[PDB]
């Protein structure tokens, strides 16, 4: 077992930096080494953001950033814009063979 | 590069579904595919992998043994057979590809503990409604 | 009743005791003077107290395959699997490196774990031979309408033994008591023989060609999931050191009824054996022999039919007003009566007469003038 | 590149012959010429000729019966024309007590439906229909060819023991002339490709059509009327009151018992190929470029392979790409060249037993890297 | 004598159903037994038989291979499998015996073409509602 | 095959005698000398009143009897009564081995 827990959502404004946690409970630091980011935009399919905790794949902008430590992973969005609304999602290993993701966060810009 | 669902549906309580993708623009026989759901107005949850060879099959806690994933290589598809549905089953079904396994296993067999992935190509998904 | 119909049936006259010999499939008419004539037929044969010595798999299937490698100088994998027996596993190598997850290259230890399920077995048991019961059932020559052909039981007096219990007394309703005297007469012998039983099929065999099977068991104890040798139906391939494969080894059903071919087949438990009995017939009585003899006229029910043992059967209603009576009974003497003593015990109740006709033309006389019945027989 | 990582690996150095068998991959090198990696990907019987398919789990359905009174004649059912069941007739005691005004025998009919479960098809393989697949991948020093299994690096190249000669293009180093000889294990003549599901064999044709089964023939595939039904089923009748129709069991694990002493198969045949190779269209694909200038980077710690190999990822500073990486220590991948900056070499050379120094690019800022062998 | 059905109720089309009797007061295992069905304010209808050893069993033409009839002779119980249901099935069910066969062939094993026969004793029956 | 066919409806007055016909389409001798008849009262199970064309099982009343040719089958109700009113079946072989019963009598007592 792994249980991914996130904020249930987060409130920000254009050009402000927004910061969501994954926070794990019977988890270790290959839990948070291993975090995927998922964005999902109203009606849109999910979209990858960040794989192995911090690595952000080509074509995703330069305003999203992640970082991890040995107890949680978390998503930076830099300058915040109306396009980034949308609920994001941490993904890790439940066990050694199932992935899990966290509840999902609603991120509204204001 | 796509990912294209099919198979879903309006399905009875206690009944069955086959769930299929298919897939193309890449090398399909080399990657690990998964399966993912989402309930209307919730959050997504995985759901099943299956590795390259088929030799590796893994589920979620809530698929006791209902559903058995399986792939068909050469025909680049994908699927999902679902036996003993409930209203908890109610779901879009995304079909899903693991583009990073591939970069450090190009055989996509090998089904080494916590391996580094990412879920980066998805499907449109596919409306399963158990009812 | 019941031997009539029956072509494997043997006539056995007592001399003025008297031994006869039941197996299945086959029915025995006693006679003795101033006796009732009786049917008897081997109904069921059955082994009671069965020790099963060993359960064995001879179909299979492999589910929840799981496997579980490491990188190189990184250790052996392990899977909690490994530990439930009901799966089997098997280490191997495979070839590591960069274009498989490794930061270094050579031979990584791999494990692969799958549940052994058993889809059919078959049984072997310890029978002792006194544990061997026997039903034989006891038919009365009453000439009654529907105890003629009739194998239901509803005329016939059920009764048990067993190689111990070989003596049992035994009474008929209105003919007195039968004494029974039975010796076991199998055709193998059960020690050192078990009792393979496979679905509906069963043989007898050695004991020690019974154990020597290479198939996976389970101890007569252990009546259980964690079958011993699964290694005889399971094959772990791994060729070319990139990959290990888990395999069923596919149904011994036919294999081993081909193996069972010089072998005690049982029929599905109809066993090989005869029981030869011996009969006192000192406390049995002839029913009526009191009565007073027909003085009315008879009619002829049903056309006189002939057994596939020449004996003829005759169906007769009485008319007078003498019953309960002795029927008159003559075939002129020549031929023989087989159903004693005839009686009517109601005039709506027909009755069954059984007798042996001459060679060649015969007079079937049934009753007294006037009204005589004068049939005619050709043997 | 696909051969670093392989354990059964072959290093053949020169016309230069070569063996190429599954699970082994065979490394070539030649002077001024580019070193290339071999591999037998697959091998595939293909006009496969069904001689005859055998029936080895069946299963007994819709059993029906009819009997006569005696004298009254033979019943018959219409299922006795159907070739899809199997029918025996025979005796039983009839008489009053079982529905008949005579005493006898009367005749008796059991007829049921011969379904198959499980089937082996034998097949008649001529040895020129058996192609073979091979993987042509050049030492292009390239980021994501080591240890790559795919193919999207590798020229695939088919061979059949007639079409035994091809002519190869490699983009960027030319044609390579592969003149193959085949090398099979068993003759295919007289012998029968023996499937069983997922497991094979190569067996006597006589031995094949002498098994005691159900068969349906080579023509009829598809077919239901099984020939043979008998050697899988059973009527008893031994008391004359009963006739009973039983089905003979699964005959999958006597087959596989009987096959112990038969030439098995994983396609993946035991067979190897013999092939030549003619270097003379092949060029090293440079050759013309200058010196790297520029200094080099550690991209990846030098890992050893299973045959003591060296391999060395680095990436380029300087601004002479395209241009021969200078390197010193044997070298396997031979005129070792950058592409872009951006890309990273993969360089496998041999280093020798004991204390070594690699030493990669020109001074200033020379990599001058310690090996213990 | 006696004999009563059980195991008739709402089923929805196309869903599976198992038909039930006792029977009591006869020898149950030397005869052959019926199911006969009556849709509401129709006629009755023939379904099926078994004899005594369940070597014979007879279907209606309408019972394309959708119904099973078995019977558990020690338990004096018979009993009707049912599979793809339609309002075309919708009626009350009786188990029926044959009592006059018994007085042909005690046995109740022989199948003999166009035998003497009289379904002389019923169940009240047991209402199946495909809706 | 074998097809049974009776009068959909027959009217009687109480005393009276009326008789009901059973005829067969690929039917035969056969098929009429295996007659079975039944009566099924307004909300009762059916009843066996008469079988093998003619024979009429004990407890079943005298005024029920039956004729047989190889043409047809009939079943004759003399003094008719009130508790005659009822539904009655004709059925015998449609095959060697499969029954099938006719299309039923309503029978009213007027
Ligand atoms: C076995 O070989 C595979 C094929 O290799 C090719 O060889 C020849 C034919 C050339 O075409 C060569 O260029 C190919 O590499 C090989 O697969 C390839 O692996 C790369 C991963 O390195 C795949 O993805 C590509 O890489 C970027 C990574 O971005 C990060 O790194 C760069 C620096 O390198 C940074 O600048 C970034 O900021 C990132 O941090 C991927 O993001 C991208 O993939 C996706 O690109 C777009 C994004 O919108 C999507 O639409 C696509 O669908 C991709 O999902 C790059 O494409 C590359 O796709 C893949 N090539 C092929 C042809 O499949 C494999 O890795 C080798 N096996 C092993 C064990 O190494
Ligand atoms: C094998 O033996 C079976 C048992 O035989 C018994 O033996 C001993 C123990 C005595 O009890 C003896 O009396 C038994 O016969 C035998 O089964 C029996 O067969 C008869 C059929 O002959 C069963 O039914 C009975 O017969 C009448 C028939 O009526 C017609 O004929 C008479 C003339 O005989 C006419 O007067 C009538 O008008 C009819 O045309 C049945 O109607 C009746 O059965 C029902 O009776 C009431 C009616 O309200 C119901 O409540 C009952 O449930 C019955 O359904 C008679 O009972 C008899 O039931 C049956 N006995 C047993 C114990 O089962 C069998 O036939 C023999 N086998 C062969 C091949 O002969």
């Amino acid at each position: 077992q792994s249980v991914l827990t996130q904020p249930v959502s987060v409130s920000g404004s254009p050009g402000q930096s927004i910061t969501i946690s994954c926070t794990g409970t019977s988890s270790n630091a290959d839990t948070y080494n291993l975090v995927s980011w998922y964005q999902q935009r109203p009606g849109k399919a999910p979209k990858l953001m960040i794989y192995e905790g911090t690595k952000r794949p080509s074509g995703v902008s330069n305003r999203f950033s992640a970082s991890k430590s040995a107890t949680a992973a978390s998503l930076t969005i830099s300058g915040l814009q109306p396009e980034d609304e949308a609920d994001y999602y941490c993904c890790s290993y439940a066990t050694s063979r199932t992935l899990v993701f966290g509840g999902g966060t609603k991120l509204t810009v204001v | 590069v796509q990912l294209v669902e099919s198979g879903g549906g309006l399905v009875r309580p206690g009944g069955s579904l086959r769930l299929s993708c298919a897939a193309s623009g890449f090398s399909y026989s080399n990657h690990w595919m998964h399966w993912v759901r989402q309930a209307p107005g919730k959050g997504l949850v995985w759901v099943s992998r299956i590795n390259s060879d088929g030799s590796t099959r893994n589920y979620a806690d809530f698929v006791k043994g209902r559903f058995t994933i399986s792939r068909d290589n050469a025909e680049n598809t994908l699927y999902l057979e679902m036996n003993s549905l409930t209203a908890d089953d109610t779901a879009v079904y995304y079909c899903v590809r693991d583009g990073v396994r591939f970069y450090y296993d190009s055989t996509g067999y090998y089904p080494d503990s916590f391996f580094k992935y990412g879920m980066d190509v998805w499907g449109q998904g596919t409306t399963v409604t158990v009812s | 009743m019941r031997c009539i119909g029956i072509s494997n049936r043997d006539f056995v006259e007592g001399v003025s005791w008297v031994d006869i010999v039941l197996e299945h499939g086959s029915c025995v008419t006693t006679m003795a003077k101033n006796k009732p004539t009786l049917d008897f037929e081997l109904i069921k044969t059955e082994a009671k107290q069965p020790a099963t010595l060993r359960k064995y798999c001879i179909e299979a299937k492999l589910t929840n395959t799981t496997t579980e490698s490491r990188c190189p100088t990184q250790g052996e994998p392990s899977l909690n699997e490994e530990q439930d027996k009901r799966f089997i596993c098997k280490h191997s190598m495979v070839d590591r490196g960069w274009g498989n997850g490794c930061g270094l290259f050579g031979k990584g230890g791999i494990v692969t774990c799958a549940k052994f399920t058993c889809k059919k077995n078959m049984e072997g048991k310890i029978v002792q031979p006194e544990n061997l019961e026997y039903t034989i059932v006891i038919t009365p020559h009453s000439g009654e309408e529907h105890a003629v052909g009739n194998d239901t039981g509803k005329h016939g007096k059920e009764i048990k033994i067993t190689p111990q219990s070989s003596t049992t007394e035994a009474e008929l309703t209105g003919y007195g008591t039968v004494t029974m005297e039975c010796s076991p007469r199998t055709g193998l012998d059960f020690n050192e023989m078990v009792l393979l039983q496979m679905e509906d099929k069963a043989w007898l065999v050695h004991r020690q060609w019974f154990l020597d099977l290479p198939l996976p068991w389970l101890p007569g104890a252990d009546t259980g999931s964690n079958w011993i040798q699964k290694e005889t139906l399971v094959t772990f391939k791994n060729p070319h050191a990139k990959k290990q494969d888990v395999v069923v080894l596919g149904s011994q059903e036919g294999c081993m009824h081909t193996a069972l071919t010089g072998a005690t087949e049982i029929q599905m438990l109809l066993f090989t054996g005869h029981l030869k009995c011996r009969l006192r017939m000192d406390k049995l009585q002839l029913k009526g022999m009191s009565y007073s003899m027909c003085t009315g006229k008879f009619k002829i029910v049903k056309e006189i039919a002939e057994t596939q043992h020449g004996t003829i059967v005759i169906r007769v209603q009485y008319e007078g007003d003498g019953s309960p009576c002795k029927i008159p009974f003559e075939i002129t003497v020549l031929g023989r009566l087989i159903t004693v003593n005839p009686i009517v015990t109601e005039k709506d109740s027909p009755v069954n007469i059984e007798a042996e006709p001459p060679f060649g033309d015969s007079y079937i006389i049934v009753g007294v003038e006037p009204g005589q019945l004068k049939l005619n027989w050709f043997k």
